[PDB]
């Protein structure tokens, strides 16, 4: 009784990990033999597209051929072009930012009061007025 | 440069266009060999970045 | 355990025999193919860097020196560059 | 009985896992997924012999996968001659590119 016990144990444990191992395996009944049928028609067609290329490779390679030489040239020409465009589009850019902040730098504004000045100055203004109140509370 | 008339009457010559259009990829050729030698890259890395 | 082991060889032999059938005619035929096409692909790769056939004979002469006119001119990075053009005019707008 | 039972059910499991590669539909279907491609490329390719025959050697009678760019072409041929000077002034510019870019970033 105590070896068949252990043996059910051992085999039932064994068959729990091999399902586990086969979970792809497992899933839905596709009709296996239409499967094959369509590779059968693949094949076959596969095999006589290789022999006609192989025939004509030998024989011709080895309607007008003029198809592939409009191709390149539209697809290369079109490349060109927009690398062109991209080029003079950054030096366009470049010349616009610098102008911009340029102008910002230099620009005089009433910003508070009477005086008139420029950002930069009335910043710096700004500053040093906080600086003077916070050095005045330190030496309280 | 035998080319003959970009219209011939009164409808577009391709034949001309294209000896056109070589002339100017001429020039253009030229003028790239003058001022980018080696091409130009814009690092678009860079201006992503 | 017998009648049941039987029966599962006996649907996969019929399931090899009809996928050997096929598949013997493809295998014999590899090799020739395999090099006359990589040939073929590798000298197509090469070329891209009145009566009206008579009209598409001169056309594909002077198209012919286009070709060759863009092969020349065309920087390696030229694809590149064109698509930096949108970066460009974003940096513009957010300055 | 049951030992017996449970035994022939990992044999059979074991036979199955074995042959899948060969047999199973999963495995098959994606043979023939890659057969499949292959076949329509090479149709392509012996549909177009004679224009590759051509470039391989270097209505209008066109093969009909050609016929976009054929119609295109005109159009971007005028075009580009019609820019012509403005492509000249920006290739004159391209040794100016890197002063422009440290401009900028100052």
């Amino acid at each position: 009784m105590s070896n068949s016990v252990e043996a059910l144990l051992e085999i039932s444990s064994s068959l729990k990990a091999l399902k586990e191992e086969c979970v792809d395996l497992c899933s839905s009944v596709t009709d296996g033999d239409k499967v094959i049928q369509s590779l059968r028609l693949a094949l076959t067609d596969f095999h006589q597209l290789t022999i006609a290329f192989n025939q004509i490779y030998a024989n011709e390679f080895q309607m007008s051929p003029m198809g592939p030489f409009f191709q390149f040239v539209h697809q290369s020409l079109s490349t060109c072009f927009k690398e062109l465009e991209s080029i003079a589009q950054f030096t366009e850019t470049s010349e616009n930012i610098v102008d911009v902040v340029r102008e910002r730098h230099q620009s005089k504004e009433k910003w508070a009061g009477s005086t008139i000045s420029t950002l930069c100055e009335k910043m710096k203004e700004l500053r040093q007025s906080y600086e003077a109140f916070q050095q005045s509370s330190l030496q309280d | 440069l035998q080319m003959d008339n970009v219209y011939e009457a009164g409808k577009v010559n391709l034949i001309t266009v294209v000896q056109l259009l070589n002339e100017a990829l001429k020039l253009v050729s030229g003028e790239r060999s003058l001022y980018d030698c080696k091409g130009v890259r814009l690092d678009l890395q860079y201006l992503h970045g | 355990r017998d009648l049941t082991l039987l029966q599962r060889e006996e649907r996969l032999r019929d399931l090899i025999e009809k996928q050997d059938e096929v598949l013997t005619p493809v295998v014999t035929s590899k090799d020739p193919f395999k090099d006359n096409y990589t040939t073929f692909a590798t000298a197509l790769d090469s070329t891209r860097h009145g009566n009206r056939h008579r009209y598409l004979e001169e056309l594909q002469k002077h198209l012919a020196i286009t070709k060759s006119l863009l092969e020349e001119i065309m920087p390696s990075h030229a694809s590149e560059n064109a698509e930096s053009f949108d970066t460009i005019k974003d940096l513009e707008n957010i300055v | 009985a049951e030992i017996n039972q449970k035994s022939l059910e990992l044999e059979l499991l074991r036979l199955e896992k074995e042959t899948a590669d060969i047999t199973h539909p999963l495995y098959l279907g994606q043979k023939h997924q890659a057969l499949q491609a292959m076949n329509s490329h090479l149709e392509a390719v012996l549909r177009e012999k004679r224009s590759l025959r051509q470039r391989l050697a270097q209505n209008l009678p066109i093969e009909a996968s050609y016929h976009r760019f054929t119609a295109e072409l005109l159009p971007l041929a005028v075009n580009f001659i019609e820019k012509l000077e403005i492509y000249i002034k920006t290739i004159q510019t391209i040794p100016k590119i890197p002063d422009c870019a440290s401009n900028m970033d100052n």
